[PDB]
RNA sequence: GGGAGCCCGCCCCCGGAGCCCCGCGGACGCUACGCCGCGACGAGUAGGAGGGCCGCUGCGGUGAGCCUUGAAGCCUAGGGC
RNA sequence: GACGUCGGCUACCCACCCGACCCGUCUUGAAACACGGACCAAGGAGUCUAACACGUGCGCGAGUCGGGGGCUCGCACGAAA
RNA sequence: AGAGGGCGUGAAACCGUUAAGAGGUAAACGGGUGGGGUCCGCGCAGUCCGCCCGGUUCAACCCGGCGGCGGGUCCGGCCGUGUCGGCGGGUCCCCCGACCGGCGACCGGCCGCCGCCGGGCGCAUUUCCACCGCGGCGGUGCGCCGCGACCGGCUCCGGGAC
């Protein structure tokens, strides 16, 4: 359980609102760039056609 | 955190610069543009840029406010000095060694300062 | 705080100079009863030689205990006993110097490899030139020059032997801790033998190089030195 | 990706690692497996012993349903049931000894391998061995065979 | 010309990890400065094994790490593993230790923090014990992989106990000449 | 009057002939790059006297004066004004080179904003 | 060539969803996205929320 | 801490002792996949391994990249690495 | 020493001294009176599928999995996710 | 059309001519020089600079404003980690109080410091330009050079003394 601040949401003209949200989970994940790059990898080419 | 920030950025940045065996980072806030941990202004939490004032003469000094990051539009703030080529190296001096704010950087602000007041003087004949 | 601690640097680097004058007039001290020995061992042996020629007998010179032996031919077509005799002589560049201690064993393992190695007895100017100009210790697997008592210290203090004197002293008076002084001196890298050589591929009885030449080392020494 | 493959640093070798004195000829001990008995049977006999031979009785109309007889070790045993389940063991001060159905788990033999902790326990299975028995009366259980 | 031979002058161990995610190479070189500067030699080990592949820091079960915590005088000490923590479901009775490990498999995490021991990463190792005083170094069976039992004596050679390479065990595929007495002979 | 280096130590170099390859003059189909031979009799491939010779380790050139420019810097390729103003901390050990696809309108940019910042270029006056 | 070349590549699930919350952790971090080239100066909270 | 020595007290801090060591902060050196110092060594067919900021083509990102004030390609007794 | 004089290792031509037999291949042995070869340009030869074994990296871990199927898009990016 | 109807770009083999060099051991090749051309980079001396020292306004010091840094009595609240309390709503939440990690997760005041702007500060301080000093330091000289001393490694020579 990582330390997560609260994020202010901003109005359609920016001005920031009373609203705020605290920050999930997920942005306190690890960073892996050599797993992104694995997954990406693999990944791109599942949309390509025969030749 | 400043190290794990650099391990991502240290080869696949999009301000390095390979070929013809010199490394170069042109990100803002990096005096001597050299893709070194030490001499990063994105992933330090204190950092100092000096570049030249948009108006022609004196320098502009920059320095991360440290108070909260995520907010780019007011993680900086911008300092611009225009004196007579010695009191402006004491200003960064002192904005740099007696405020303890990343003493690493002071020699090297110093001497990017006085390239910078040379460079905008008459060039030669 | 600051005054008392600055004493006491001062005091601590007071006492180690008191500490490395000390071992210097230690040294000095060595060197001169090491240079009494030689004197009184030298007069000695003409004594009992005029001693035993004064009447109808004779002196009997002790069998050396200490000899230099040089390779003096290259790496190919050597044989395997041969080969094996010469790396464990350390021995194993052509022109390379080493100190054998002689016993029954070593003067067998020498006469393995006589065409090899030309070896002698060696004097006492010829160890300390040896020793002084071409001398390399190992220290840490590494060839390090011996510019300085301390690298002899650090390595033989335990058999008390902390400066050249000491290590000259115990090759040329080979002593009980011989072996671990001779193995710290690194194999010595003599150059070619100066004016030519007469014959290699031949005994030095038959007027070559190779075999026991045991007075006439010394000129090699010299012309390769 | 060929890029890292050895045949990129081949380039420029006549022979391509494949010697210029005994060449890469099509195939030069025979196809597959060729010669168990003859010019390979030193291979066969020092890492296939039994390849060759015949031994046993033949089955014809095989069913491996009729052979299908999971087994569990009482090693783990407990692990079929929810850990509450155990949490109320040696408590209540009764003796409950809850049952446990090794079928429900898809496990027709229970074997004895194993220490099985001083609980009472109810088990029920098509087979038991008499390891796991001797087991679970010395525990204090009771075995139920079930059809 | 000097007779040496060069076949065994370049020294085949790891300088570095083979992985190239970064939260390791922290590790590292934090343990590397660790142990060029501290005398100590629990950090070069720690170091050593920092440097290995997976098949070289097999997983440490939950009931193994208890029993050798279960010996005499070693109580009250961190556990320490450069592997896996896994969880084992053949023991009960779990006791509270306190464990440093990269990896902790969820079960057997939640069964240590339920106990009430301690799980702790390397780094907050450095800040705990940065010279390792009072911990007991542990590993896994290096030799619990299937691969081991191919290893070693052929099969098919007299006093010999090594698994063949079978494509599928059964009657008919082998236990035959070579094997057996009445087909020509065994070994 | 240039812009000197910072040091301007003498360059030694242990070789500045080309390598050419074996039986390169003889037929045009050969070209003068470099090709390791690997005949089984090969005078080149096993030193034979007086032969071409073949590149090795040892001609390696001195790491202070490796990549050294006659007049004491190291090249460095630019694009544009944004590139040149990166030299900006390296004017006495390193001079700017002008890309050639660079058009003749925007060199005389960059040459005068070298000429601002103090960085030498190799080809100041080349197009015009 | 051939049709019947292995075209498609296979990624487990758990290393999917590992490198897309590494992603999605790696949205945040302004130096990170600094890096990625994306002209961010003047946006008032890289989390950048809206109504 | 106490008792004392060849009348008592001080015997002080680097925002300053100014330095061949400063335990108070620390490169011009720190692309830690970086930098620096020591020693020994350097043959090679068949073959094996490593590094290529060696070269070609296309794809995902990135150079607020280059370009009719001139891209690719080609020629060159021009300057170099 | 400085308006017909300087520096240009490498490349243009020529001369001199020493060295120096034509490459690839079979071969114990090739410059061979062994074979292929007038010259130039372009193309040109260790690939793909499947099955194994070992090593390496990643995720989960006494569990692991996506085969096939189904629910979201009318396919720009998608026959993806 | 230096794109002229098989006409975009137009390489090599090969051929004609022009300019230069050379030529009785076939040509060609490697190492080392020399001579002649091709242009390149200077220069009408290139003596190269960059700091410190001698011979028109503001720093020093005050007033106001603005922004920033660090600190602790945690000064007050939020924020936030582990335990204890209220069971108040196996795992997931609420309130106050205590300890501790107060962890860069934020502020409002206090102190010290820094920078900028505006006012003073009129001239032994302060700052630009040009010179006579080659005075102290650093890297260098446009090319050809010469000399001195010190060190390292060698080949010799002349003496004396055991
Ligand atoms: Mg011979
Ligand atoms: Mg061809
Ligand atoms: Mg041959
Ligand atoms: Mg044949
Ligand atoms: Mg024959
Ligand atoms: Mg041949
Ligand atoms: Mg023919
Ligand atoms: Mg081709
Ligand atoms: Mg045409």
């Amino acid at each position: 359980a990582c330390a997560r601040p609260l994020i202010s949401v901003y109005s359609e003209k920016g001005e920031s609102s009373g609203k705020n949200v605290t920050l999930p989970a997920v942005f306190k994940a690890p960073i892996r760039p050599d797993i992104v790059n694995f997954v990406h990898t693999n990944l791109r080419k599942n949309n390509r056609q025969p030749y | 955190s400043a190290h794990l920030q650099w391990m991502v950025v240290r080869n696949c940045s999009s301000f390095l610069i390979k070929r013809n065996k010199q490394t170069y980072s042109t990100e803002p806030n990096n005096l001597k543009a050299r893709n070194s941990f030490r001499y990063n202004g994105l992933i330090h939490r204190k950092t100092v840029g000096v570049e030249p004032a948009a108006d022609g003469k004196g320098v502009v000094v920059v320095m991360k406010r440290r108070s909260g990051q995520r907010k780019p539009a007011t993680s900086y703030v911008r300092t611009t000095i225009n004196k007579n080529a010695r009191a402006t190296l004491s200003s960064i001096r002192h904005m740099i060694r007696k405020n303890k704010y990343h003493p690493d950087l002071r020699m090297a602000a110093i001497r990017r300062a006085s390239a910078i007041l040379r460079s905008q003087k008459p060039v030669m004949v | 705080n600051f005054a008392e601690l600055k004493i006491k640097r001062l005091r601590k680097k007071f006492a180690q100079k008191m500490l490395r004058k000390a071992r210097r007039k230690l040294i000095y001290e060595k060197a001169k009863h090491y240079h009494k020995e030689y004197r009184q061992m030298y007069r000695t042996e003409i004594r009992m030689a005029r001693m035993a020629r004064k009447a109808g007998n004779f002196y009997v010179p002790a069998e050396p205990k200490l000899a230099f032996v040089i390779r003096i031919r290259g790496i190919n077509g050597v044989s395997p006993k041969v080969r094996k005799v010469l790396q464990l002589l350390r021995l194993r560049q052509i022109f390379n110097g080493t100190f054998v201690k002689l016993n029954k064993a070593s003067i067998n393992m020498l006469r393995i490899v006589e065409p090899y190695i030309a070896w002698g007895y060696p004097n006492l100017k010829s160890v300390n030139e040896l020793i002084y100009k071409r001398g390399y210790g190992k220290i840490n697997k590494k060839r390090i020059a011996l510019t300085d008592n301390a690298l002899i210290a650090r390595s033989l203090g335990k058999y008390g032997i902390i400066c050249m004197e000491d290590l000259i002293h115990e090759i040329y008076t080979v002593g009980k801790r011989f072996k671990e002084a001779n193995n710290f001196l690194w194999p010595f890298k003599l150059s070619s033998p100066r004016g030519g050589m007469k014959k290699k591929t031949t005994h030095f009885v038959e007027g070559e190089d190779a075999g026991n030449r045991e007075d006439q080392i010394n000129r090699l020494i010299r012309r390769m030195n | 990706p060929s890029r890292l493959r050895k045949t990129r640093k081949l380039r420029g070798h006549v022979s391509h690692g494949h010697g210029r004195i005994g060449k890469h000829r099509k195939h030069p001990g025979g196809r597959g497996n060729a010669g168990g008995m003859h010019h390979h049977r030193i291979n066969f006999d020092k890492y296939h012993p039994g390849y060759f031979g015949k031994v046993g009785m033949r089955h014809y109309h095989l069913k491996r349903n009729q052979s299908f007889c999971p087994t569990v070790n009482l090693d783990k045993l407990w692990t079929l049931v929810s850990e509450q389940t155990r949490v109320n063991a040696a408590k209540n001060k009764t003796g409950a000894a809850p049952i446990i159905d090794v079928v429900r788990s898809g496990y027709y033999k229970v074997l004895g391998k194993g220490k099985l902790p001083k609980q009472p326990v109810i088990v029920k299975a098509k087979f038991f061995s008499r390891r796991a028995e001797e087991k679970i009366k010395g525990v204090g259980g009771a075995c139920v065979l079930v059809a | 010309g000097v007779d040496i031979r060069h076949n065994k002058d370049r020294k085949v161990r790891r300088k570095e990890p083979k992985s190239q995610d970064i939260y390791l190479r922290l590790l590292v070189k934090l343990y590397r400065f660790l142990a060029r500067r501290t005398n100590s030699t629990f950090n070069q080990v720690v170091l050593k094994r920092l440097f290995m592949s997976r098949t070289n820091r097999p997983p440490l079960s939950l009931s193994r790490m208890i029993r050798k915590m279960k010996l005499p005088g070693r109580e009250g000490k961190t556990a320490v593993v450069v592997g896996t923590i896994t969880d084992d479901v053949r023991v009960q009775e779990v006791p509270k230790l306190k464990v440093c490990a990269l990896r902790v498999s969820s079960r057997a995490r939640s069964r240590i923090l339920k106990a009430g021991g301690k799980i702790l990463t390397f780094d907050q190792l450095a800040l705990d014990s940065p010279k390792g005083c009072g911990t007991v170094l542990l590993s896994g069976p290096r030799k619990g992989r299937e691969v081991y039992r191919h290893f070693g004596k052929a099969p098919g050679t007299p006093h010999s106990h090594t698994k063949p390479y079978v494509r599928s065990k059964g009657r008919k595929f082998e236990r035959a000449r070579g094997r057996r007495a009445s087909r020509g002979y065994k070994n | 009057a240039a812009l000197r280096p910072l040091v301007k130590p003498k360059i030694v170099k242990k070789r500045t002939k080309k390598f050419i390859r074996h039986q390169s003059d003889r037929y045009v189909k050969i070209k003068r790059n470099w090709r390791k031979p690997r005949g089984i009799d090969n005078r080149v491939r096993r030193r034979f006297k007086g032969q071409i010779l073949m590149p090795n380790i040892g001609y390696g050139s001195n790491k202070k004066t490796k990549h050294m420019l006659p007049s004491g810097f190291r090249k460095f390729l630019v694009h544009n004004v944004k590139e040149l103003e990166v030299l900006l901390m390296c004017n006495k050990s390193y001079c700017a080179e002008i890309a050639h696809n660079v058009s003749s309108k925007n060199r005389k940019a960059i040459v005068e904003r070298a000429a601002q910042l103090a960085i030498r270029v190799t080809n100041p006056n080349a197009r015009l | 060539t051939k049709t019947w070349r292995r075209w498609h590549r296979r990624v487990n699930t758990t290393q999917k969803r590992y490198a897309i919350c590494s992603a999605l952790a790696a949205s945040a971090l302004p130096a990170l996205v600094m890096s990625k080239g994306h002209r961010i100066e003047e946006v008032p909270e890289l989390p950048l929320v809206v109504e």
